[PDB]
């Protein structure tokens, strides 16, 4: 809603489709390089970070089971009612806090980092989108393109991305974009030797 | 840089000594549980 | 490098405001009674 | 063990059939990754020579060799991104090395025929191509049905041998903990970790 | 006991701070090694010539990088799969120029992390746990060696591995859509789905469990003080938690045995994320994304373009723009 | 006899032939007979770059630099007309080969020197009278030096001589002239000059080696900076043959 | 001043682990 | 002032016509009876004086003589540049399709 | 561990905080001209 | 738009006559260039020669003229090179090397005259994208 | 004016960084015990 709202049209939202929705992933990187942009980078950390917790918690409580049953298949020798934890707290924590530094000791707190992480990922990534609404990219570094403009022996991943960028940008564009009627003649297409 | 490499690759020699040796000393042994496992 | 000159000053005061409001909470919350 | 063991050789055969052309050989499974990319070289290299360059001379545009260069051992070998490729050998390649590599004389005055019809069946068999089995790069066109046997044999073999390599942790894992007594869980009136001193 | 007895005890001592072990032994010395060229390398490394032509991109710090620009740039194109250890260069200075801390970095880092799994088993053997939080682990990790070996070898160089640094991240996030079409892979989506969906069911989890926690405070104080550490009645009331969430979308569609719940929050990231990884694994051999381009054709046989074809131009886009001074022949063959 | 596999990965490959302490005999010039060399070699031993004047303007020298763009840097397989001239002296007109090799070598403190090492249309020429090739011949002669990228090399900006942009792009709007220098690409050529030092001879097989020493610009990125002055030393390895 | 800043953060972060691993307030079974 | 070259060729008849003496050999699939044989004799007989100096290159049958002559109109013949013709360029200039 | 029976608490009453703060504040209000230069 | 019999009337030989094709006439075409030609001439391209392509006009201007079903057949038995100075059978599939390229020993007359045919509609159907390049895709 | 660019920062830490340890030891003070 808001991103097509700050562009000319609907026609920039993303289209409901498997295909599409990748096209409109394509797009961001090449005219907003929205993967620089920090309010992404945050989304990125909440998602890949929920899945992290998501991963670890079920496989430390699974790993941490008290035997309560006689089963080699643990799942029945639990009993939604039961009041005892199904699984060792004191051994997890003492498992992580000598494997990795640090270690949970509160399972409230847990929880609700595990709320917390993934949700705050997304806000932050739909506050980056708001921004792209408006063309409010983090596209480029000042201080980069003054260096590189200056020295054409500069060269970073940053420059690189941006020569991905322009490729994206002109040869998607006239049939991303037909309302345009784009036409780029075969000599103005970026290309580098040979491809 | 020849002494860098044979440093190295002793050094490397020493700690896979010491994982391969160190699981071979009765690493099943080596829990709070059952420990005859021979 | 052309970098924006008031950069640092961002980023210090960035680090360094909330970090000392945790400071002073975390200070002042070992100093009560136990 | 016997997972671990097939797991790694999972590995081992994805790597033979991706690089090996002796005991895969290119007339049955055909070409290598790199065996194409130093059979594109080769085209090029070939039908340019015969519009009359010279290719041992011809500067590219980054200053390295635009068909020969020297690998970083000094041997002369393709140029361009197939500069990686160099230690590729294969029969239709070697009767053009020499003692210092790719012999600039014999390049110009030895390439065959077969060499030539070797190459580019090769370069334009390379094993790039689609899951739907449309053969090329990436944003090639429908056309060619194509998926080289490299590729569906080194890829099935890494799928395999990364999930024989996470049985083998499952199960190796199971058995110790089965062996020493608690695969079903911790005993709840001898939870070791409560006998064990605290940390801090 | 005598000296390696003891030692044996030490290392394998339940009683350390930090778990050391077997794993840990091998572990330790290549992570710090790993990490301690990472850091001087990102710091300071002088520009490399990644893809071999003699143009040397600049990934460090001093050099005119910031935290979103910086690399450690890969090895170069010219050495390919060849071993480029320190003792190999003439010099230092050669060695940094070819991108050596590359090499050293990720092949210190691949062991390592491969100790850190082994590890991982190792302490939950000593403490009389399950042992498969390591597989767990087993996720991330093939997905590390997908970028940082099994493309590079599959492609026949580590030029091609993924940069350490954000925006080479980006790099070859980008060229490999360009060269894999990715985005249309069925590992990836699988990927996809793992990621949102370890997200999502991490968020949901969180938030029924935070929602039934059983009253233990007042409103001026927070809730976590609820639970105490090590207490052996749970904390919160998962009778209501499932009575809710099967209300929310249906009884039956809700978990009321947390062991089958938990293993299900294992379960659907860490196999969506060993998809993800065979996907950059086998794409590694180019069997690459499904290619619809001109799949729909009208009766007279003009192409009918589809979204799979747009996707097509923005992949041309990138290929053609990518390493621009790297190609000379047309086409683009690993 | 060694063979590619006895040669590959031993940094031999990046080597000229050499001719053992007996080989100081004399190769007759027939001046009927017309004349080829069939394999002209260079490897570079030693790559010195001069430093930049302080502003002293006194005797700039030449300092020691570091390869890094290792055991690359050979010129071989090059052959060419030797001609014997009116006067007796022989001139080597460079026909063909793998004349070129871009080199990367690094100064103290760091900077680093791209060079195109070449001897592309080398011209070279011996005393007058020279009835035999010995161990006293000695080549001297100019060569060309093209620009070290080709006209289609695209700079991190995207901009080029024979391709690429024509401006700053990520500047949309900054003023043009001051990145003129950077904006609009140039194609260096200049002259090289070197000379080759015979010091051995073996006058049945037709083989000379001996030292060389090269003279020529560094590169200068298509016009966006000033090259530095090369000098590159080392042996060189030669066949003649009647042709 | 740029890389000054990059590299303190860093390493008042890397500082922030040592003292969160080593100093962190003790879980205790009450 | 600075100039880029290739440009600023583009400007004189190496834009308009196939100049014997500096484009790339492909351009000569233009026109019927070319490529790649002839072709081939004139870049490797560059640079010409004059278009038709391309008349004078020994080993010519008369039919190829012929072919030069109905394409003339065709050629044109501008300094030569360094840029254009290093490189081998002229054999490959980094152009596909 | 055993308890340091060497520590102390620490203080600062408010008076004490005003003074300082002034002192702090004065001393910017006068240096700062010095490092503008 | 329909693939008409106007589309699939394309010429015969150099001198104004023309063949009208049908429609399964057209699709054996299209497989049998799969089958024998578009591991290289994909689209219309060529890979190992991108100088040269399978566009009409450029197929006009080859020597003997390739605009036609004869050229192309003849081609197809004895192909050369632009300008018809040198016969090329010996690095490029045609019957007369079909010994050297076994994909060309199957192929009859009906099927030359079939790949030919598909060579000059898709063209007609297709447009720029017919010899056009990654470029038109 | 052209003033030292350092300024701003150097005045802002002076000022903050002492007086942000006072506000701790008089926050710090108030919550122990009466
Ligand atoms: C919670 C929600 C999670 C959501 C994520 C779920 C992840 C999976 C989603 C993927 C969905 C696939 C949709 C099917 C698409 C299609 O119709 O697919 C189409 C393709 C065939 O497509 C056709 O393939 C042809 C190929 O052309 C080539 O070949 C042709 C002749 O065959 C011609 O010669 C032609 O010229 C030449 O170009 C053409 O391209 C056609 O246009 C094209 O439609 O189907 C094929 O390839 C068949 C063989 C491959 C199919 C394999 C499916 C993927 C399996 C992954 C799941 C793993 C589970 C493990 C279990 C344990
Ligand atoms: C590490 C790799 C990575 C990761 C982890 C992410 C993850 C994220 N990206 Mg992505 N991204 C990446 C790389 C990555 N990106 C790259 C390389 C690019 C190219 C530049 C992009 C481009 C990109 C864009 C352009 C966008 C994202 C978005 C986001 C976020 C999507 C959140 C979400 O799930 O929305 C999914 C949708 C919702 C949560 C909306 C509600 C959905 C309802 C509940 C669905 C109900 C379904 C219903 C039951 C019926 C189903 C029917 C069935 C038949 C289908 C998320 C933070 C988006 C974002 O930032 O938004 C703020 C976004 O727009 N990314
Ligand atoms: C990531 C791979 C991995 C991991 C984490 C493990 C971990 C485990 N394996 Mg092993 N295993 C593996 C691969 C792996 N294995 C492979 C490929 C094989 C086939 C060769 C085996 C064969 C195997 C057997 C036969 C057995 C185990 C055992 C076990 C378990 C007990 C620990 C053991 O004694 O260590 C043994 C570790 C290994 C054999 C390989 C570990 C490899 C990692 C990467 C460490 C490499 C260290 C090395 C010294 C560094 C080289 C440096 C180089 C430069 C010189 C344990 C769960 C034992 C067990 O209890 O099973 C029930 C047991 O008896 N494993
Ligand atoms: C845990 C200890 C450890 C390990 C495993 C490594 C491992 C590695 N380091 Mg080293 N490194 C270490 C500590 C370690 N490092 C330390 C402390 C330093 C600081 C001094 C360094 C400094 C260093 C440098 C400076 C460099 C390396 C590099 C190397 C690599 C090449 C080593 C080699 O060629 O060995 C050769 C040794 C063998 C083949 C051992 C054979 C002898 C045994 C007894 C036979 C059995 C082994 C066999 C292969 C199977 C394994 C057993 C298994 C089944 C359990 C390699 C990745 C280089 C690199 O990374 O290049 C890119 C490199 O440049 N390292
Ligand atoms: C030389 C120098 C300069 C080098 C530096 C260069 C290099 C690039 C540095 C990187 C720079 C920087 C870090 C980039 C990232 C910046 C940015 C993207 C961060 C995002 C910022 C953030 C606000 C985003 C908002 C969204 C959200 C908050 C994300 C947070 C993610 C969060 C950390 C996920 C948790 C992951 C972490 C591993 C969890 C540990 C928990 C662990 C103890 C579980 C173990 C466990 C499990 C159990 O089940 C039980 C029961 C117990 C008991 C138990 O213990
Ligand atoms: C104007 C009009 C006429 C108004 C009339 C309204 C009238 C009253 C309506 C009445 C008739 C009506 C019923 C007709 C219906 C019409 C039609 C069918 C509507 C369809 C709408 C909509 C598209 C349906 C979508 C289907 C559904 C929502 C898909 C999502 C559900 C999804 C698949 C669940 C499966 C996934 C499952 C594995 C989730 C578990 C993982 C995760 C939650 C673990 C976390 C977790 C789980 C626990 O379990 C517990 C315990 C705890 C602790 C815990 O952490
Ligand atoms: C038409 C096709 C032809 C057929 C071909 C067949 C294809 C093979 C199908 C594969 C079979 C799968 C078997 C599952 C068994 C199992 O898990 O048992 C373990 C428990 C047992 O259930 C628990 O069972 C318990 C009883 S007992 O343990 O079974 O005895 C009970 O106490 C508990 O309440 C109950 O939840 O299962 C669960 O915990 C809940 C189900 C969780 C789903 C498991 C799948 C893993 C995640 C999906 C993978 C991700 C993919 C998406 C990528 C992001
Ligand atoms: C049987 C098939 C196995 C499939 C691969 C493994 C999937 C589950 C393992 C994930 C590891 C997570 C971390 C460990 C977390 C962990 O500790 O789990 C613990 C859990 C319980 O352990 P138990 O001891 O009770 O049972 C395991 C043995 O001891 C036998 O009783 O183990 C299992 O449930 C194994 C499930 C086998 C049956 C599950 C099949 C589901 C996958 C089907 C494939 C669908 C993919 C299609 C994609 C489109
Ligand atoms: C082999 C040894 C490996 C050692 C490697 C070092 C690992 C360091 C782990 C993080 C230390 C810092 C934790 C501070 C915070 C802290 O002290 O954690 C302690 C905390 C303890 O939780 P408790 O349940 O005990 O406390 C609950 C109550 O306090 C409620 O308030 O653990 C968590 O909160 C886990 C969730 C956050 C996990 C964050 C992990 C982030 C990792 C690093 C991300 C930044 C990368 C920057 C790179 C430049
Ligand atoms: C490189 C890293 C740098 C980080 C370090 C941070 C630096 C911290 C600096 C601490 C300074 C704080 C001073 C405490 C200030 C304060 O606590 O004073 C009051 C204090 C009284 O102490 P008492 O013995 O009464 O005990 C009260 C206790 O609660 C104090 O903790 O006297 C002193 O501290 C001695 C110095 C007298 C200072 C009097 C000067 C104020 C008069 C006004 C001056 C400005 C106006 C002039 C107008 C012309
Ligand atoms: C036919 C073939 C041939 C030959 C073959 C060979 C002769 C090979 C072999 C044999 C062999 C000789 C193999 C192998 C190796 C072995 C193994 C694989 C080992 C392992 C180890 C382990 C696993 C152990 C474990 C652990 C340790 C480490 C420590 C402690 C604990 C334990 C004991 C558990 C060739 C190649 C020429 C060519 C091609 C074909
Ligand atoms: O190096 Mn990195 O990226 Ca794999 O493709 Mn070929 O090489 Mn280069 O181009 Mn595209
Ligand atoms: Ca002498
Ligand atoms: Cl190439
Ligand atoms: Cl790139
Ligand atoms: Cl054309
Ligand atoms: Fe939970």
């Amino acid at each position: 809603l808001i991103y097509p709202l700050g562009q000319s049209s609907w026609f920039f939202a993303p289209s409901f489709g498997v295909a599409a929705i990748f096209r409109f992933l394509l797009f961001f990187q090449g005219f907003h390089n929205w993967t620089l942009n920090p309010f992404h980078m945050m989304g990125v950390a909440g998602v890949l970070g929920g899945a992290l917790l998501c991963a670890i918690h079920g496989a430390t409580v699974e790993n941490t089971l008290f035997q309560d049953g006689e089963g080699a298949s643990t799942f029945r020798a639990f009993n939604p009612t039961q009041a005892e934890e199904t699984y060792s707290m004191v051994t997890a924590n003492r498992f992580w806090s000598q494997i990795f530094g640090i270690a949970f000791s509160n399972k409230r707190w847990l929880h609700f980092f595990m709320l917390f992480v993934p949700v705050t990922g997304l806000w932050m990534s739909a506050i980056g989108v708001v921004g792209l609404a408006l063309n409010l990219r983090s596209y480029d570094f000042i201080s980069q393109e003054i260096r590189a403009a200056e020295d054409p022996e500069f060269e970073t991943f940053y420059t690189k991305n941006l020569l991905l960028n322009e490729g994206i940008r002109a040869w998607m564009a006239p049939q991303d974009q037909p309302h345009e009627n784009f036409v780029f003649p075969e000599e103005v297409l970026p290309r580098g030797n040979a491809l | 840089m020849e002494t860098l490499k044979i440093t190295v690759y002793i050094v490397v020699t020493f700690f896979v000594l010491l994982f391969v040796f160190g699981f071979l000393s009765g690493d099943p042994a080596r829990n709070p549980k059952r420990k005859d496992l021979e | 490098m052309e970098v924006n000159q008031l950069g640092l000053i961002a980023t210090a005061l960035f680090v360094l405001v909330p970090s000392v409001f945790l400071i002073i909470l975390y200070v002042q919350t070992e100093s009560q009674q136990k | 063990y016997s997972l671990g063991a097939l797991s790694m050789m999972g590995f081992i055969a994805t790597c033979f059939v991706w690089f090996n052309n002796t005991v895969y050989p290119s007339e049955f499974y055909g070409p290598t990754g790199p065996e194409a990319s130093q059979a594109q070289a080769m085209t090029f290299l070939i039908r340019d020579q015969k519009l009359g360059a010279n290719v041992g001379s011809a500067q590219g545009p980054t200053g390295l060799g635009k068909y020969l260069m020297r690998s970083p051992t000094g041997e002369i070998i393709f140029g361009g991104e197939t500069m990686r490729f160099w230690d590729f050998r294969g029969p239709w390649l070697e009767p053009l090395r020499g003692p210092n590599g790719l012999d600039l004389n014999k390049i110009k005055n030895d390439i065959q025929p077969w060499q030539e019809r070797r190459a580019a069946e090769y370069m334009t068999h390379a094993p790039l191509g689609s899951l739907n089995s449309v053969g090329g790069v990436a944003t090639e066109i429908n056309s060619v049905n194509f998926v080289s046997p490299r590729s569906w044999l080194a890829t099935s073999h890494f799928v395999l041998a990364f999930f024989f390599l996470v049985g083998h942790l499952w199960h190796a894992g199971r058995a110790r903990a089965a062996a020493a007594g608690f695969e079903k869980g911790i005993d709840r009136e001898s939870e070791p970790v409560l006998s064990m001193p605290s940390l801090d | 006991a005598n000296l390696w007895e003891r030692f044996c005890n030490w290392v394998t001592s339940t009683d350390n701070r930090l778990y050391v072990g077997w794993f840990g032994v091998i572990m330790i010395p290549t992570l710090l090694a790993a990490t301690i060229c990472f850091v001087i390398a990102f710091i300071a490394a002088p520009p490399v010539d990644i893809d071999g032509i003699r143009e040397p991109v600049s990934g460090s710090l001093l050099y005119g990088n910031n935290i979103i620009t910086g690399a450690v740039v890969p090895s170069s194109n010219a050495i390919g799969l060849h071993f480029y250890p320190i003792w190999e260069a003439a010099s230092l200075d050669e060695w940094l120029y070819n991108g050596g801390p590359y090499q050293l970095i990720i092949f210190h880092f691949l062991l390592g992390a491969s100790c850190y799994m082994g590890r991982q088993w190792e302490l939950s053997y000593r403490l009389g746990m399950r042992p498969w939080i390591c597989v767990a682990y087993s996720a991330p990790l093939a997905s590390a060696f997908a970028v940082f070996l099994i493309y590079p070898i599959g492609q026949g160089s580590f030029s091609d591995g993924m940069p350490l640094g954000i925006s080479g991240t980006f790099n070859f996030m980008i060229v490999f859509q360009a060269e894999h079409n990715i985005l249309m892979h069925p590992f990836h989506q699988l990927g996809v789905a793992g990621v949102f969906g370890g997200a999502l069911f991490c968020a949901m989890h969180g938030s029924l469990v935070t929602s039934s926690l059983i009253r233990e405070t007042t409103e001026t104080e927070s809730a976590n003080y609820g639970y105490k550490f090590g207490q052996e009645e749970e904390t919160y009331n998962i009778v209501a938690a499932h009575g809710y969430f099967g209300r929310l979308i249906f009884q039956y569609a809700s978990f009321n045995n947390s062991r089958s719940l938990h293993f299900f929050l294992a379960a659907w990231p860490v196999v969506g994320v060993w998809f993800a990884a065979l996907g950059i694994s086998t794409m590694a051999f180019n069997l690459n994304g499904f290619n619809f381009n001109h799949s729909v054709i009208d009766a007279k046989g003009n192409v009918i373009n589809t979204w799979a074809d747009i996707i097509n131009r923005a992949n041309l886009g990138m290929e053609v723009m990518h390493e621009r001074n790297a190609h000379n022949f047309p086409l683009d063959l690993a | 006899t060694l063979t590619y596999d006895d040669i590959v990965g031993t940094g031999l490959a990046n080597k000229c032939p050499t001719l053992d302490d007996t080989a100081r005999g004399a190769y007759p010039i027939d001046s009927s007979q017309t004349y080829r060399i069939a394999r002209l070699c260079l490897q570079p031993t030693t790559f010195l770059v001069k430093e930049e004047p302080k502003n002293k303007r006194q005797e700039a020298e030449f300092v020691p630099t570091k390869l890094v763009t290792r055991e690359t840097t050979s010129l071989d397989q090059i052959q060419g007309e030797l001609k014997v001239n009116s006067d007796g002296s022989l001139t080597f007109v460079e026909e063909d080969g793998i004349d070129f090799q871009p080199v990367t070598v690094q100064m103290a403190g760091g900077e680093r020197i791209p060079l195109l090492f070449t001897v592309k249309n080398l011209v070279a020429s011996t005393q007058p009278n020279v009835t035999s090739i010995t161990t006293s011949t000695d080549f001297k002669g100019e060569f060309n030096v093209p620009s070290y990228r080709t006209a289609n090399f695209l700079d991190p900006k995207g901009r080029g001589l024979a391709s690429g942009y024509d401006s700053a792009i990520a500047l949309p709007q900054a003023k043009e002239e001051e990145l003129a220098r950077a904006n609009v690409k140039r194609f260096s050529l200049t002259k090289g000059q070197i000379s080759l030092n015979v010091a051995k001879v073996d006058g049945r097989t037709g083989e000379i080696a001996g030292t060389f020493e090269s003279e020529q610009l560094s590169d200068d990125d298509m016009g966006a900076h000033e090259p530095h002055e090369v000098k590159i030393q080392g042996v060189f390895y030669a066949s003649i043959e009647p042709a | 001043m740029e890389t000054i800043t990059y590299v303190f953060i860093f390493a008042c972060i890397i500082a922030l682990f040592f003292f969160a691993i080593f100093f962190r307030e003790p879980p205790r079974i009450t | 002032e600075l100039v880029n070259v290739v440009d600023e060729k583009l400007g004189t008849a190496y834009g308009e016509k196939i100049d014997l003496n500096n484009t790339n050999i492909a351009a000569f699939i233009q026109y019927r009876g070319l490529y790649p044989t002839l072709a081939k004799l004139i870049v490797k007989n560059a640079p010409y004086e004059s278009v038709e100096d391309v008349l004078n290159i020994p080993g010519l049958t008369e039919r190829q003589k012929q072919i030069l002559r109905e394409n003339l109109e065709h050629f044109t013949v501008t300094e030569v540049e360094t840029a254009l013709v290093e490189g081998g360029d002229r054999y490959n200039n980094g152009l596909y399709k | 561990m055993e308890p340091n029976p060497n520590r102390q608490p620490v203080e600062l009453n408010r008076t004490s905080l005003y003074l300082g703060l002034l002192l702090i504040l004065v001393l910017a209000l006068l240096f700062s001209s010095y490092f503008f230069n | 738009a329909e693939l008409t019999p106007e589309v699939l009337t394309v010429p015969l030989n150099s001198e104004g006559k023309t063949i009208t094709l049908t429609e399964k006439q057209y699709l054996e075409g299209k497989r049998l260039f799969q089958y024998a030609c578009a591991s290289c001439h994909v689209g219309g391209i060529t890979k190992t020669n991108p100088s040269l392509d399978l566009r009409t006009e450029t197929l006009a201007l080859a020597t003997p003229p390739r605009d036609n079903i004869e050229g192309l057949v003849d081609y197809m038995k004895n192909p050369t090179t632009y300008d018809g100075e040198q016969e090329i059978a010996e690095v490029h599939p045609s019957l007369r090397s079909a010994d050297i390229f076994p994909k060309m020993r199957n192929l009859t007359e009906k099927d030359l005259v079939a790949i030919a045919g598909h060579i000059l509609v898709e063209p007609k159907i297709l447009g720029d994208k017919w010899g056009g390049g990654k470029v038109y895709y």
